[PDB]
């Protein structure tokens, strides 16, 4: 029963870390999109200046 | 963190190139307005009065 409780708690930890990893992957995709948008916007501004 | 550092370097290079382009344009317009334009004025005065 103690080992089953440990398995349940470690599965809860697995779920918590999986939520953390999902947030990290969403933030990584968001960072890719933000990098693309920001560098293209800066490219537009700098090119207009050029 | 790689993407965040890329965004940070993007912002740094963006502001650097923006100030560089701005400085280029105002300095060259100043060359036109305070060197080339006075030369226009002097040439016109020399042609008309003399």
């Amino acid at each position: 029963i103690t080992l089953e409780k440990d398995i349940k708690n470690l599965k809860h930890d697995i779920n918590e870390k999986t939520q953390i990893n999902e947030k990290l992957e969403l933030e990584l995709s968001e960072a890719n999109s933000k990098f693309e948008l920001s560098k293209q916007e800066n490219e537009r501004l700098l090119v207009a200046q050029r | 963190d790689l993407q965040l550092k890329n965004l940070e370097k993007l912002s740094q290079d963006t502001k650097e190139e923006s100030r560089l382009n701005d400085t280029k344009l105002m300095d060259l317009q100043i060359k036109y307005e305070n060197e080339i334009k006075p030369k226009i004025d002097k040439t016109d005065i020399f042609i008309q009065e003399e």
